[PDB]
């Protein structure tokens, strides 16, 4: 379950809008360290 | 032509959402509460009367003036007298503060005068207390700052020194000074201030005067008027008010109508809709009026809305300053204010007597039905009229304290509630000015009515107050009104238009508030909410989905009675819908819904894992608005399952 | 927890009530300036539009005037021409010039902001008659809007954007209508309806080639797509989307530089491979009603709907601008990979591989 939400987030962070990637890619670095 | 084709075209990606950024309006510094309430505990009335005897310093005309708190007291005898006009007085203190402990002293010495304020003084150290002092019956108060009382044999006027008698009273206090060169009292009591200033280093702006006159004036002697003018100006209003009516030379154009009369003027000071009561109404509002248009918004909070019995005095201290500068006086009051002898509104205040006791002869003799006045109706009109023109950020209306004023009634609530709300509408400054005039308590007041008529005009009121300060979602559940709105929400009749500002209200009460979460749990909002998600109305399903979001934030048990009514299934209804903002909305409340799991059963898991993949099947959308809010939808998924995503991510490395 | 972003949606949402309601909105008064603003635009696009078709019904004389000849820094990938205000947009793989054809000067710069590999392969003029914007689909399916694009007291503001899809990508835009057909490799032809941001149809395309082009018609759905392998599918989206496809036909085998409807009743396919031989279709027929041989190896093409000018291209710097009859008007001799004609006037843009951007005219 958690593999699918992860890849959809990927595809938020890939966003032509920068609004959405920015938002997208913090909350995506936030897991990354920890 | 080929312009039929040019104005009958979508313009798309041209609406609110587009233009305008999608960012929260930044919430102005509300000062509109006030600092603190005010309670004047206690009240002493200190008599100078000197009944029988004539002071030595004036030398009293042959009828001089007579009437004391509108009593003879030639016609009693001295001591009855005396004990009389101090009863009398008493009442008409109770008329404005009912609920002080008065204690009388009537010739008092300097030990009486030390014990009577150290007492009051004790009971209420942090709270205000009135000093009244009436002086006609001693020598004239001296430069060097001193006041005059007797000796125990009533054979010599003893000085008390106004250093000690503000000495033993405290910092709270009010001091009202009847005395004819009452300006000398203010001056040396500024005096003793700075000097305790002045000492403090190696009590003024709390410490409120009001003198009769100024220190070279002197009281009038005129046998018509009594010699209590300035006491019963501030006491007894309206009977002045109209004795003074019938002294000028406006009464010619109104004969028949003499002192007589007035003396068997029909009602009560209560009963507004008796001939008496209705003036009393009248004149609160016009003197409240004054004020407002007057003085600058600072002191007139301090003064008209911090306690009820100042505000009281000087409402009638305006009149007094009107009344007393017609016969060569001057008023004098601490915080100096601006000339309001000339302001328009007086004007009007003359017309509303001279309709309301026109009457008079036919109510007295033929027994007619008093017709009301036309004022707050014609006041309403004129408030109506600025509104049509009123876009502009152009010189407030004057009649806004009068609006306030029409509310308390039935016979006009409905149309001022109207045009409150019209106002209202013009835009958020016009809503801090109605929240600075202090309508606040009396809007609420009326949540406790249950006059349906009232039921959309107060739904939409209370929208345009909790867009600008949402703190108000304190009071509104204080009092329970969070009730009233909750059954305009379950009534299918009620227009659409106005449920929807409902559910924002509800909306704004449950924002991040966990006392407003837990009591609207309690009244079953959820419940009421889903019974209304599919109506044909693209702005209520939005904020319902937002509202329904904010009550289950950080709230698990709005989460689990979402459970039992499986909110949750029924909101993927609305991640189809048309509008954009009822999508983005209903991610919103889905995201949020998530978020407080707290480690619950297996249940919340298996829920959260189907409102994940409902979720996770708005990703190919076309607003990017709806895609951010899935983020932070997305967010609450994380949030929950930290340790569970570290593995995933850890994995794909 | 710092990690936890708030979007300003709950609070923006609020604002509705702060603002007012009773009151007339200002696009319904009658005397306001933006509708003023708006009726003075409408009032000099039906000249545009009167003065056009004055030129149409007077022939078409031969084209041979060149406006200006400025060079960009990057190649002309697509060309539109903005319908009234001289605004004549050529993009590049890593910018979008915005130059004009009566002053004669650069007027702005962007960046697209898509990556090295993508291209933008398809432009359009969303609100064209007024407050025009500019949709630019990316190759690899990402759409986006941009506004404010050759203006004095303003900056680019990008208004939109979406991933689509997920040759490269076309688009027909249907002002009309309110819809947009992303298609590309994808053997789907999306139509992503604007006013409800959201996809309504997924038409399958039927095809295992990638949709070279799609163009559709006016008050009717004729959903014509190109195919790489040659086929020109026709699509109506009012039956059920198997009963979608009406007509196969395939006479060509080559990606379709520009299969192009007309704007008629009469709609005419006219359908150019890279081979270079034309085939007009129709959409009521099975098989092909006349049929040209123009040049060997093509490389772009452009029409114009209210003059049948086919303004083809050449390696050899030739620009053969022909009719559909097939009838010899003009050879011009200078990839000329973009062309681009007005939706009113007979100008004619044309674009080599060179870096040079020319403006003709009908005298």
């Amino acid at each position: 379950v958690y593999t699918q939400i992860w890849r959809v987030l990927l595809h938020l962070a890939a966003d032509p809008y920068p609004e959405v990637s920015d938002v997208a890619m913090k909350v995506l670095n936030s897991i990354a360290y920890k | 032509e080929a312009d039929l084709t040019d104005w009958n075209l979508p313009l798309a990606f041209m609406k609110k959402r587009h233009c305008e950024k999608i960012e929260g309006s930044k919430s102005l510094a509300q000062s509109w509460r006030m600092k603190d309430r005010m309670k004047t505990v206690s009240v002493a009335l200190v008599l100078c009367l000197n009944v029988g005897v004539d002071p030595p310093d004036v030398v009293k005309t042959t009828p001089c003036a007579r009437l004391e708190c509108w009593i003879d007291p030639l016609s009693m005898g001295p001591q009855k007298a005396l004990e009389t006009i101090g009863a009398n007085l008493q009442k008409q203190y109770e008329n404005w503060q009912p609920r002080a402990r008065y204690k009388q002293s009537l010739d008092p010495t300097v030990d009486e005068v030390k014990k009577l304020c150290t007492s009051l003084r004790r009971n209420a150290k942090e709270e205000r207390v009135l000093f009244h002092y009436n002086g006609h019956g001693v020598p004239r108060p001296t430069v060097n700052g001193e006041v005059w009382v007797f000796n125990k044999n009533y054979t010599q006027y003893i000085p008390l020194s106004i250093y000690d008698l503000q000495t033993w009273m405290g910092s709270p206090s009010i001091f009202v000074y009847d005395c004819s060169n009452a300006g000398l009292i203010v001056k040396s009591f500024k005096q003793f201030a700075l000097q305790r200033e002045q000492e403090l280093e190696v009590s003024m702006k709390n410490c409120i005067q009001l003198a009769a006159c100024e220190a070279t004036e002197l009281l009038p002697m005129i046998p018509d008027l009594p010699a209590d003018l300035f006491t019963s100006c501030l006491t007894t209003p309206i009977k002045i008010a109209l004795r003074w009516f019938c002294m000028q030379k406006c009464v010619s154009l109104v004969p028949g109508v003499t002192l007589d009369l007035i003396e068997k003027i029909p009602g009560r000071l209560n009963d507004r809709r008796t001939p008496l009561g209705e003036l009393n109404w009248i004149f609160t509002a016009i003197t409240d009026t004054i004020a407002w248009n007057v003085l600058p918004r600072d002191l007139f909070q301090k003064l008209f809305r911090q306690d009820l019995l100042v505000a009281s005095l000087f409402r009638n201290f305006l009149l007094a300053e009107r009344i007393m500068r017609s016969y060569n006086c001057t008023p004098v009051s601490s915080p100096r204010l601006p000339p309001t002898y000339m302001h328009a509104m007086w004007q009007a205040w003359d017309l509303a007597v001279d309709i309301c006791l026109s009457q008079l002869p036919t109510i007295i003799e033929e027994g007619t039905a008093f017709r009301h006045s036309p004022f707050f109706a014609e006041q309403l009109t004129a408030f109506q009229v600025w509104l049509t023109m009123g876009v502009e950020n152009r010189n407030p209306p004057e009649q806004l304290p009068i609006v306030l004023q029409v509310l308390l009634s039935q016979v006009h609530r409905l149309r001022a509630l109207d045009l409150l709300g019209r106002f209202l509408d013009l835009g958020p400054w016009a809503v801090s000015l109605a929240l600075s005039v202090g309508i606040f308590p009396y809007v609420l007041k009326l949540l406790q009515s249950s006059a349906r008529e009232l039921r959309p005009l107060l739904v939409f009121i209370w929208a345009k107050i909790l867009a600008v300060d949402s703190s108000c979602q304190a009071d509104l559940v204080k009092d329970n009104g969070h009730k009233y709105f909750l059954s305009v929400l379950a009534d299918p009749y009620m227009p659409a238009e106005h449920r929807t500002m409902t559910a924002f209200i509800l909306a704004v009460i449950v924002n991040s508030y966990h006392t407003g979460q837990e009591a609207c749990l309690q009244g079953n909002l959820i419940a009421i909410c889903l019974e209304q998600l599919n109506d044909p109305h693209p702005l209520l399903r939005q904020w319902v989905a937002i509202c329904l979001g904010r009550i289950w934030q950080n709230f698990d048990s709005a989460r689990w009675c979402g459970v039992r009514d499986s909110a949750h299934e029924k909101l993927y209804s609305l991640l189809s819908d048309p509008i954009p903002e009822v999508r983005c909305a209903a991610v919103f409340a889905l995201g949020t819904f998530v978020g407080n799991s707290a480690e619950r059963t297996d249940h919340s898991t298996t829920i959260d894992h189907n409102v994940a993949m409902m979720l996770a099947q708005l990703v190919s959308d076309g607003s990017p608005m709806v895609r951010k809010e899935l983020v932070v939808a997305l967010s609450h998924l994380v949030v929950q399952y930290e340790s569970n995503f570290c593995t995933v991510a850890l994995q794909f490395i | 927890i710092s990690a936890t972003v708030q979007t300003g949606f709950c609070d923006w949402s609020a604002r509705y009530f702060a603002q007012p309601v009773m009151k007339i909105p200002e696009e319904h008064d009658l005397e306001s300036q933006i509708r003023k603003e708006r009726e003075w635009r409408f009032l000099r696009n039906s000249r545009v539009r009167r003065q056009a078709q004055q030129v149409i019904q007077k022939g078409i004389t031969r084209l041979d005037d060149q406006i200006f000849l400025n060079r960009n820094p990057g190649v002309p990938s697509v060309v539109k021409f903005h319908p009234f205000t001289p605004c004549i947009a050529v993009a590049d793989k890593d910018s979008i010039c915005f130059w004009d054809w009566e002053k004669g000067e650069k007027l702005d710069y962007f960046h697209n902001g898509n990556p090295r590999y993508t291209r933008v392969t398809a432009m359009e003029y969303l609100n064209g008659q007024d407050c025009s914007l500019l949709l630019t689909a990316t190759d690899d399916g990402a759409i986006r809007v941009w506004k404010n694009f050759a203006d004095l007291e303003k900056n680019p503001e990008m208004v939109t954007a979406w991933q689509g899809l997920s040759a490269g990508m076309v688009v027909d835009w249907e002002q009309e209508t309110g819809l947009l057909m992303s298609s590309g490799d994808v053997r789907i032809v999306r139509i992503w309806d604007t006013d409800r941001e959201m996809k309504v149809q997924d038409i399958p395309t039927g095809a295992d080639s990638c949709v070279t082009s799609l163009s559709c018609d006016s008050h009717r759905s004729l959903i014509v797509a190109g195919l790489g392998d040659g086929s020109i599918r026709v699509y109506d989206r009012r039956m059920a989307l198997s009963e979608c496809r009406v007509m196969t036909y395939r006479e060509h085998t080559a990606w379709v530089v520009k299969a192009s409807l007309q704007k008629r009743p009469d709609g005419h396919i006219v359908s150019v491979s890279v081979n270079g031989d034309v085939r007009i279709f129709d959409p009521r027929m099975p098989e092909s009603v006349n049929v040209l041989q123009i040049v060997k190896g093509l490389t772009a093409l452009d029409i114009h709907p209210q003059a049948d000018l086919i303004a083809c291209g050449s390696v050899n710097q030739f620009t053969a601008i022909y009719n559909s009859s097939g009838e010899l008007i003009n050879n011009i001799k200078y990839a000329i990979s973009c062309l681009a004609f007005h939706p009113h006037w007979p100008h004619l843009a044309v674009g080599s591989n060179d870096y040079y951007i020319s403006v003709y005219s009908v005298e």
